[PDB]
């Protein structure tokens, strides 16, 4: 539990203010090849 | 994460009296039906109170009836089982147990093991 | 004009399955299942009558049986909601079993099923209120109490489902019976209710 | 004038209730796809029998009131004295099938579900809709009624509305029409009544703990009294005047065919009493 | 110990609030407005409650799955019964479609999963090789014609492989019950929902957690993926759907409407990954937006649950296998 604590604190972790934009931009590229919108 | 702590508790001879707590926070308390489990070392788990999700329907095992008083706080997030007159076979480990389901008029809590809203458990005997 | 072909061999694969479930429907509606909940029988369901099929009066019955499953019970429970009857084996440790009854009555999807119920075992200390109830009586007093505190759990939910008390102790020859009269009287009430005429 | 004005409104509310309550009940069902099952196609096999019933039979029998006299003809006069007889006893019968239909889900629960399927209950309303036409629709074509003897005046004469009928067909209807279905719709609530009053007497030998014992009999009156009732004075009245003569008029033979023509617009206001029907009915208008 | 784990769990609160809602960084953006779409085709051909259907690879077919005893390959052009795979295990509570259409999976309460053939050379479709968990099992997966990634309530995700039948690998650590599990579309790590609001990531070829999550009130019904890989969805029982993500260790929105209250029951995206699915309790199927939280269009046309979901692999029609025996594919 504990080991497993720590061997996942001791990564990395990207900021929203980068990973939001990923994910706005993925869905703002393929609006157009999807046809249900 | 859902965090359920307790308070209170120790050693206290026959017909003492204690007031145990629970500190819930994390998931909003005001629609979740609670209850207290305790588990007699060297025993399987065993039922002891409940409560509804407004302070009404309160329910006891057979034993406890009359002597104990559970109550909800709806507003400082508190669960509150004040324990009065207690006796030699009184002596176990509180969990301040949940329900699963909000909303729900049903329990299916009381297990073996592997319960992720049971919390730590204190240890109330009597001498 | 040879994409002609496939159509009909699509359709006769659709003209054969439209004849063999029409000829299986009628085999699905005239078996009632079951569920054996509470407790593993041992004395009800292996020496009396993961599947357990059996017959009576030319009717079927599929009398599962959850034995080796876990202990958490929210989540293969809800999925056994269009049976007709829990059946449900028991002998602190009476408190554990009202407390699963009472569940699996306000239960949501479970809500209409009507609970068989089998008081296999045929006190006052874990119970106060044996003295201020009354109905060699030293049987009859703690029966009758266990059977009169199910009872109170059952007639506070309605109208859609009715707990059925027995009682078997002994070899268990017409236990079957005791489920077979029993499980017609759901049939028989489901439909009362519906025609607005019970 | 009132005697011409108020035939004109009490004769035609009762056309608004006829055709606008069972609207209700065939779009109700063919909309839904959740009702129809084996014991709503009955119900639906009901409101086509008297939808037919106030949009053929009764907007035509009030203005034959009205006028006094025919004005179509006789190649219609003799279709619809033939589309009259066939749907009222189209319009028993379903209530006699029905009633064989919960006698049997109720005292063979096992089988009804089983030996009674989506395939097996259109060759009984196939067959009921030929049992009410080879006994009303037939038999005049093929002048079996023609009374053979007053009507030879103004009937077969030319351009005379009226019924006559003969001591030989004039009980051959009634003893097909509606004292088959009377003795089998009542040996059938006996015996369900009989099943209702212990479905309701072993829940009080366990739990309870003529008040709901008058449920089981409020709901047969409303079924079985409300049709028979209705449907039993003319069906005597037409015994007596066949058997006897000249002591019935016509003013009580026209306004028993009035209280008979509204047992047909009460039915989807008593078959249709279950919450599957009662919820279904908001969203249609 | 308890107390260093405390700390430790302090520690990890501590980071992933530090390096924290992308509603204030999307709130200008053009909506999409209301939608609607109705049933274009009925696939009535079941008798029992449908609990699973996973929309096949080929856009075209599907696997459709209830507790009747039947697995019934239906078609979703013409809507035929192109095949009607028998079962032993009277119960389901899932199936499986492999990408190559080669492969369909089962398996429920009798705690085995099977592999059914249905490009056989020799006509009755068998039973290739049922492979043995101690508890039901909750989902099936397909990363390659041989490769299942099963759940289980055994609270452990097993992954199998058919040839000689033996789990290459096996996954535990939750502590409770494991309900759904997703599968990236590169096929190399996959979530796994559980019944703790533990939604676990893990990694396929070692066999160990890398970036857990916990962040709902309740067990959680049924788990998505992003199409991309960079996002994953979540359900739970407290009506309440949460974006989460795997590159940042929190989440980013939660779906929530004060009108409803009930328990979510299958998730999917759209291609687009901007129409979020939904199936609830209440009968009814809502839609939500991707990064500007609204119920949108609410495609209420079942009658007794919603049990499951699907997208084709290029989003073109739902498809909603409520308890009541009625798929419905949606358009
Ligand atoms: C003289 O003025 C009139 C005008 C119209 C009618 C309608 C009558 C034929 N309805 C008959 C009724 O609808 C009905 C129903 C069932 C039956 O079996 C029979 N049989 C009659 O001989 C008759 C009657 C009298």
């Amino acid at each position: 539990l504990v080991e497993q604590l720590k061997m996942e604190a001791n990564i990395d972790r990207i900021k929203v203010s980068k990973a939001a934009a990923d994910l706005m931009a993925y869905c703002e590229a393929h609006a157009k090849e999807d046809p249900l919108l | 994460q859902v965090q359920l702590q307790e308070s209170g508790g120790g050693l206290v001879q026959p017909g003492g009296s204690l007031r145990l707590s629970c500190a819930a926070s994390g998931f909003t308390f005001s629609n979740y039906k609670m209850n207290w489990v305790r588990q007699a070392p060297g025993k399987g788990l065993e039922w002891v109170s409940d409560i509804s999700q407004s302070g009404a329907s309160i329910s006891y095992t057979g034993s406890v009836k009359g002597r104990f008083t559970i109550s909800r706080d709806n507003a400082k997030n508190t669960l509150y089982l004040q324990m009065n007159s207690l006796k030699p076979e009184d002596t176990a480990v509180y969990y301040c147990a949940r329900c699963p389901a909000p909303f729900t008029r049903d329990c299916f809590d009381v297990t073996s093991t592997t319960y992720a809203y049971r919390g730590q458990g204190t240890q109330v005997t009597v001498s | 004009e040879d994409q002609r072909n496939e159509e009909k061999a699509q359709r006769e694969a659709n003209k054969k399955i439209e004849k063999q479930l029409q000829k299986d429907k009628q085999v699905y509606r005239a078996t009632h299942r079951l569920l054996l909940l509470g407790a593993g029988e041992s004395g009800k369901s292996t020496i009396v009558k993961f599947e357990t099929k059996f017959q009576v009066d030319k009717v079927n019955f599929h009398m599962f049986d959850v034995g080796g499953q876990r202990d958490e019970r929210r989540k293969w429970i809800q999925c056994f909601n269009d049976v007709t009857a829990i059946i449900f084996v028991v002998a602190n440790r009476l408190q554990e079993a009202l407390n699963l009854f009472k569940s699996i009555w306000n239960n949501r999807w479970l809500r209409t099923i009507s609970v068989i119920l089998f008081l296999n075992k045929q006190i006052e200390d874990y119970f106060p209120e044996f003295a201020r109830y009354t109905t060699d009586p030293r049987v009859t007093r703690a029966k009758y109490f266990i059977r009169d505190e199910f009872l109170r759990i059952s007639t506070a939910s309605d109208g859609r489902h009715y707990c059925y008390p027995h009682f078997t102790c002994a070899v268990d020859t017409e236990n079957i019976r005791r489920v077979f009269n029993d499980c017609r009287d759901i049939i028989q009430r489901m439909h009362l209710r519906q025609y607005e005429l019970l | 004038e009132v005697w011409v004005v108020g035939m004109g409104i009490v004769m035609s509310l009762i056309v608004l209730a006829i055709v606008f309550g069972n609207v209700l009940v065939i779009t109700a069902i063919a909309k839904f796809e959740r009702l129809q099952t084996v014991t709503n196609y009955f119900i639906t096999s009901l409101a086509v029998a008297d939808l037919v019933m106030g949009l053929a039979v009764v907007p035509f029998g009030a203005a034959h009131i009205l006028t006094k006299t025919w004005t179509f003809g006789n190649f219609w006069c003799e279709f619809w004295t033939s589309i009259d007889v066939l749907c009222v006893t189209a319009s028993i019968w379903t209530l006699v099938v029905i009633a064989v239909d919960r006698y049997f889900a109720i005292t063979s629960p096992f089988k009804y579900q089983s030996l009674l399927t989506k395939n097996k209950a259109r060759v009984i309303i196939l067959m009921v809709w030929i049992v009410s036409g080879l006994t009303s629709f037939l038999p005049i074509q093929m002048h079996w009624y023609r009374a053979t003897q007053e009507a030879i005046n103004c009937y077969a004469e030319e351009t005379c509305c009226d019924f006559f009928t003969n001591q030989a067909y004039a009980i051959a209807s009634s003893i097909v029409s509606f004292y088959v279905p009377l003795v089998i719709m009542v040996f059938v609530y006996s015996r369900v009544f009989q099943e209702a009053k212990r479905q309701l007497q072993k829940i009080d030998k366990s739990e309870g703990r003529a008040l709901k014992e008058h449920k089981a009999l409020k709901t047969l009156g409303i079924i079985m009294g409300t049709f028979t009732l209705a449907w039993l004075p003319f069906f005597i009245v037409n015994i007596v005047h066949v058997i006897q003569d000249n002591l019935i008029r016509k003013e009580v033979y026209i306004l028993l065919n009035w209280i008979g023509y509204v047992n047909s617009g009460f039915n989807p206001l008593i078959y249709s009493r279950s919450p599957d029907f009662r919820i279904a009915f908001q969203e249609l208008l | 110990l308890r107390q260093e784990a405390e700390q430790l769990k302090n520690q990890i609160r501590d980071a992933r609030k530090a390096c924290a809602t992308l509603s204030q960084i999307t709130n200008n953006i053009d909506p999409v407005g209301r939608i609607q779409m109705r049933t274009r085709r009925t696939l009535r051909g079941h008798l029992a409650k449908i609990y699973a259907m996973h929309w096949g690879t080929d856009s075209r077919l599907l696997v459709s799955a209830s507790q009747d005893g039947k697995l019934i390959i239906w078609d979703s052009y013409t809507t035929n019964k192109v095949h009607a795979i028998p079962l032993r295990s009277s119960w389901v509570m899932t199936c499986a479609y492999a990408p190559s259409g080669n492969y369909v999976a089962c398996g429920g309460l009798d705690n085995i999963c099977s592999i059914y053939n249905l490009k056989t050379r020799e006509g009755n479709v068998r039973v290739s090789r049922e492979l043995a968990h101690t508890g039901y099992l909750s989902c099936c997966r397909f990363l390659d014609d041989n490769q299942i990634v099963t759940s289980s309530g055994d609270t452990t995700c097993a992954l199998w492989d058919i040839e000689t039948g033996q789990q290459t690998t096996t996954f535990t650590g939750h502590t409770g019950d494991v309900m759904s599990l997703s599968l990236a579309p590169d096929t190399r790590l996959f979530v796994s929902g559980a019944c703790d609001a533990s939604a676990k990531l893990w990694d396929v070829r070692e066999g160990m957690c890398r970036q857990t999550f916990t962040g709902h009130e309740s067990d959680i019904n049924a788990i998505c993926f992003f199409p991309n890989g960079n996002a994953f969805a979540t359900g739970s029982d407290d009506a309440t759907c949460r974006l989460f993500d795997l590159r940042a260790d929190q989440e980013l929105m939660t779906y929530s409407h004060d009108n409803i209250i009930c328990g979510i029951t299958s998730v999917s995206f759209s291609k687009s990954g901007r129409l979020l699915l939904a199936g609830y309790d209440d009968f009814n199927c809502n839609v939500w937006d991707a990064l500007k939280a609204d119920s949108a269009g609410v495609l209420a046309g079942h009658d007794n649950r919603v049990s499951c979901l699907g997208v084709t692999d290029d989003g073109m029609a739902v498809a909603t296998g409520s308890w009541d025996s009625f798929l419905k594919i949606w358009n």
